[PDB]
């Protein structure tokens, strides 16, 4: 409770228990100060100008706040492979976010060299949004969140949040929220800030293969008991037209009746990573699947979950439709395809259309003695009774969760980006350093004090999230596909520190590796 | 009040493409502004003659039917406050 | 307890319950070091001489202050909307007033280049004026308060206070206070001052308009049973005199009897916003309605609530009958009439005269034979029995409370700023930094210590008002007038920070947007 | 509670008790059709047109409304004796409302000749306005309360009510009630409706005259103790100036000190009842005392209550400053002056200015060797501290009370027409005959049904009031004035019916006939 | 919305006074309008050369200093959608 006295333990374990993981996870912090303490609007005329689709009109707040909304946040590489060779599916059900040993240093630079000296009368604010009332930045997938190596520090994000707009402008129900409207915490170097949080009841990740296609759903030695229209004309001749039925069974196994269809579709463009087999054009923007939102259009990335590419076929991956992630010290601004890491998700090509095939045929006219039976395309397909998906997988690097919008109505809200969809999402946790002026003047000024000490706050940040585990019990005889490590000498382990010293994840872990048939 | 003009961004400045496949694609919806580009209009200049002629104004140019030839596409947009900005695209379609 | 713990958290919420709110408001500010620890005598002779009207006499105190007493202080924007939207009235009930957190800082500017070090042991020292024995300076619309947005710092005024004299001159009543003659509490880097506070009694604001004239106070489709001279004169003629009395009803409603009568009325100059519509002249202060208190002349500004103009001449505001505020950045001298918000007190031309115009018109003669029937105007009327008026509009940026000086008589101790007068204002919260000496010399000298370390103080301040409602219960039926912002599109989100993060509120909102019938 | 047996008796009683009487009066009344069922706005463009002060904008409802807002609905001529011969005060209590003995009738005329039937199964639906929701159109001094003569029959009055206007054009702030959005109570021919009310807590009217004027408040035999400058030069030379001070005593008892002052003025015209000492122009408008609301002029009529005028003139009455009542038989359109009856109101020129003359004298210059003691006229004097008064006598006639309009403030709200000013007085009873639709079409038709069947509703009321008396206790010696019914033949007794059968109200009578010293 | 045109009355058409009471009133404050009066505008048409002429807004007019003579004047009303009406009243001072 003192300044020469630690207000918190740095706890990093992971202990396995009978039906549940109990990840803890200590982190470093540095929160600089934001704005110089200001609330600022920001536009694309701020921004120095963007075009209709990316307009947009919002303000930067001077709060950082904390996102633990990635994988690899909680589990170690191990941790995962622990997670997903073992376990059909898994949960959070609640975290305990810790904000300990706090202590707030100020910097001067009056002699042209800095002196961070130690402030410790001089405060940090830390508040959770915990009734949701302000905009949820968190599952936008976004950076800042605690590094997936223990031993580095991190600096906390900024907080800012967009509202409506009509361009640059604000319409008149664009919301402006003042962040020191909310009851907050104001922690000084002895203090610590902790709070407690109880996960909705989201169904578990299927954290699963399947070992059985949906349209391979049935016995191939029985045959149905239904029949097909096999032939419609019995010769070559002119007038030669029939209606011959012939029962559908394994000779057949196409054209018999199954009761469920695959799940939704919404085309994406066949973009190879080799770079020969694509067309010489610009196809980037003008090929892709967006959709339009009030006039300026968005692109899906990555929209519905479906299968990244056919079997044999690894180089084809939709043009949006997957998540990218990037390397190790990949820049930001048209980096090569071998610096970034496109996740497949072929692992849902049993019950999922392919992203870059139509979701198949229909008929497209009534044929008669006169029109040919003409048949059209199917590129995008909506929900229909009888359909059968699976969601998008999480990987290490994924995020975790996302805030369904308050809206009257919604369908299968799981996040688009794979996660759990809630209504009531962990809050945001925002921290800001309290401003500390200079010197006000020795004479009463009437205007908002513009000179501040010029200080950061740093610290330790513990979040714990306890998930929920659905052990695998099934019958199969030959061994699974699991997560290994390859054993072949290499320069560097693979999720571990180079002689630099800098930790690299060396590729995107998925969940989906035991096979459960449907 | 004050708004700074806009800026027209045609992603292919050269545009090439052979005789076999006429459909192509000019794309200006990449044009910045510093508040909103009300209208995007494509005239052509160089253009040799043929069935029709282009004054569409789509963000996003589609082609169709072209002829061997030259073409020379100059894209204004608008802001919201009247000042424009007009960028020219080129298009070489071959034998 | 210690200079490691933080005494006081961030509280700023506001919230409504179901007959009354509590506006809890946190602010950080900065307490310089005033006079140099000194009592001074000021005077319009130090102040390099002014007029007999603006003559002074008074002291200026080492001591800041606390002023929270502007409705932006505790209520945002939106408070304020559901406030005046949706009540008929409010008060204050009790306030609770926390100063925590406080950090003494000592600066030094021995190199040229100051260094703003931490002074753990010294301390700053504030006390509660609870018996109101010292001059009252709130309630005399000064700058100082609380800002209006949260995130800002701000500077607290000195405390200075003016008494009797004859011109430059104390006269031999005119009092001195010391306000080290009061127990103060002294506070140390880990010590918190709090208080609390009982408001009077004080009537509900009448935060509504008047559905209702007051001269059409009358069933519009039965007559009265009185009648009213109508004729004088039954012709043109010479010697055609006569008594013809005519029962006043529907037809002519001016001259019908009635119950009560507007308030009292002290005319202003009318001064139009179109400056072509205005005389040539300088008519700023000549032009003025003054009243004379020991010789010397002092502007009304802004006196008795009444009407600012008729209907449908919007552009006429009394010379000096409204409040005027200041926009945001706008300048304390001269600046042009689009830099100041002038606020309208038409709700109130329902009961009240307008500010404008003569109270009405009143026989100054005898008729006779001989002589016509004279009448005069009556510029400014007293209270009358029977009267009724309504008080003037309490403003988002306007005062709260006054204090009623204590006479052996007043009438109608409503403060002509608006607000509520008490006999026992929330007291004046006084707080200084305790002089810390710099060296005193290794042998003794008598005279007073002038030598002091040049430092400052800062904290955090929290003060809770709870108030109580009147709630609306009428049938009406067609929709009210209510306080909405407009959704047009616009550069800045108002009463919201712009790109430079300064905070302004574009219009003075007043309170009375519901009708309620006389 | 059927049809034939009647849902209450005739009471009509005035029972004395000890310190209260309880007027019982029961009366039979008929509710016509209004409007035709229908809402209506009502305005001067509806009217034909009229002046700027006569605009108005209402609406006139299908509702009736009851009226007992005059002191003869009440107390015959004999009980208005026995109170005001006998009692130095007296105020209402409570009253108990009764609506009984309802029969609806239907009419029809569909031959040529009417043929009032009686419908039974249709209703009429009555009640009372017991949280002052709607405009309050009594108390304006209107037509249609109960009758003063228990005998005859009367019409119920419509109910319409005005709201804010800008000409004949209805602001956004201008209100419409809906009556039917009421709980309302429907009443069968074998039903009733009562209802009783607590009269406010209002004080006694000052039933009594002054036998002490308020500046002969003193003893006539002994001087004061007080000195007043007698003379300011001691000859008729040029340069004899002196300050000669005589003792203030019974010899001039003008000039002697006095606690307290007459009460305020607002001076009216002096118009005569000898038409020949009149001006021979029109000056009954442009002579006369109004206020002025939102630009539009309102006739005074009469207020602030001040003595009619001065002793041995009679003629004379203030051109609006008295209420004017109608004899039997009187048009409402310039009727002659010996068909009207003006109330004098000189019982309270001990007390109050009259109403002819300016208040006083005030000093309007500084005199000095240079220029004469300058001194003014006092037209119209607001309320100052020590002044008493005396408000208007209510009359037989007259209005009993009114409600005090809801504002911010008033000053003695007792009406200015007399009467008893509650901010709670007895609710509006509004009673209105349900439509009953005729025939409607055998298809259907969206439109609201507009052929209804024409009927009307009579039946009894009975309303009875407890007042409170205030006995006196005097120690005068010689008789006082009391009101007595002259004994003198005459063709008719007065306040009694004559061969025709109609009853005449032969003069208003005051209440101020004993006197109280001041 | 077709609106009826003002009315102006004068309440003295024919205003008789001696020379000694020469300040006299002429009531134009009870024109009537369909909705309301927005300005009451008074000029003499026979008055004979004077100290000064008349042209007040007022709706009640008030004079001073007449001299003997026959004067006339017109009062014009308006209507809040720009209608008008005018009408006349006299005034005779004796000598």
């Amino acid at each position: 409770d003192g300044v020469g006295s630690s207000s918190g333990n740095w706890h990093c374990d992971s202990q396995w228990l009978g039906d549940r993981v109990i990840t803890t996870s200590t982190r470093t912090w540095a929160l600089p100060t934001y704005n110089n303490h200001l609330y600022k609007q920001i536009s694309n005329s701020t921004s120095g100008g963007s075009s209709n689709d990316n307009a947009y009109f919002g303000y930067s707040t001077p709060w950082g706040y904390f996102d633990f909304n990635r994988f690899h946040c909680h589990f170690s590489p191990r941790d995962w492979q622990r997670l997903i060779n073992n376990n059909w599916g898994f949960r959070p059900k609640r975290l305990n976010f810790k904000l300990f040993n706090i202590q707030v240093k100020e910097v001067t630079d009056n002699n042209g060299v800095k002196t961070i000296a130690n402030n410790l009368t001089s405060t940090v604010q830390v508040f959770t949004d915990s009734d949701y009332q302000l905009p949820y930045v968190l599952g936008s997938a976004h950076e800042g969140c605690l590094p997936p190596f223990p031993a580095d520090v991190f600096m906390i994000p900024q907080y800012g949040y967009l509202t409506l707009n009509d361009g640059s402008q604000a319409v008149g129900r664009s919301s402006f929220y003042c962040l020191e409207y909310f009851p907050s915490q104001m922690l000084r170097t002895g203090n610590n800030f902790q709070f407690s949080y109880e996960f909705e009841n989201v169904p578990f990740h299927s954290s699963y293969a399947h070992s059985q296609s949906l349209d391979r759903l049935m016995n191939p030695l029985i045959d149905q008991y239904l029949y097909y229209l096999s032939k419609t004309i019995n010769g070559s001749g002119q007038n030669q037209q029939t209606l011959k039925f012939s029962v559908a069974g394994p000779s057949n196994m196409a054209v018999q009746g199954r009761n469920y269809i695959p799940g939704p579709s919404y085309r994406q463009q066949r973009v190879s990573t080799t770079v020969t087999q694509n067309n010489n054009s610009e196809f980037a923007w003008p090929g892709a699947s967006s959709w339009a939102l009030n006039g300026r259009n968005s692109l899906m990335n990555p929209g519905p979950a479906m299968a990244s590419h056919k079997e044999g076929e690894d180089r084809f991956f939709p043009l949006s439709g997957s998540l990218i992630f990037g390397k190790q010290g990949t820049g930001r601004d048209n980096v090569d395809a071998d610096k970034v890491m496109i996740t497949n998700e072929e692992e849902i090509k049993t019950t999922n259309p392919v992203a870059t095939e139509s979701y198949g045929q229909v008929a497209t006219n009534h044929q008669s003695a006169q029109a040919q039976a003409q048949t059209g395309w199917v590129q995008n397909q909506g929900i229909l009774p009888g359909m059968v998906w699976q969601d998008r997988d999480v990987y290490l690097q994924g995020p975790i969760w996302a805030k369904i919008p308050h809206t009257d109505g919604n369908f299968h809200p799981s996040p688009l980006m794979g996660g759990f969809g809630m209504k009531h999402p962990p809050p945001q946790i925002l921290i800001k350093n309290t401003p500390v002026p200079a010197d006000p003047p020795t004479a009463f000024n009437k205007d908002k004090l513009n000179s501040f000490i010029t200080q950061y706050s740093t610290g330790q940040v513990s979040v714990e999230i306890e998930w929920e585990l659905q052990k695998e019990n099934s019958k199969r005889w030959n061994p699974e596909i699991q997560y290994t490590s390859n054993y072949y000498k290499s320069n560097n382990v693979e999720f571990a520190v180079n002689t630099e010293g800098v930790y690299s994840e060396p590729r995107p872990i998925g969940t989906r590796y035991l096979t459960r048939n449907l | 009040r004050k708004n700074r003009p806009p800026i027209a961004i045609v992603s292919p400045q050269f545009q090439e493409i052979s005789l076999p496949t006429t459909s192509t694609v000019i794309d200006g919806s990449q044009s910045t502004d510093d508040d909103k580009i009300v209208q995007y209009h494509w005239e052509e200049l160089k253009g040799p003659l043929r069935e029709e002629k282009i004054s569409e104004d789509t963000a996003i140019l589609k082609l169709s039917k072209l002829v061997p030839g030259n073409y020379t596409f100059s894209l204004t947009v608008v802001d919201s406050d009247g000042a424009t900005n007009s960028t020219t695209a080129n298009l070489t379609v071959n034998k």
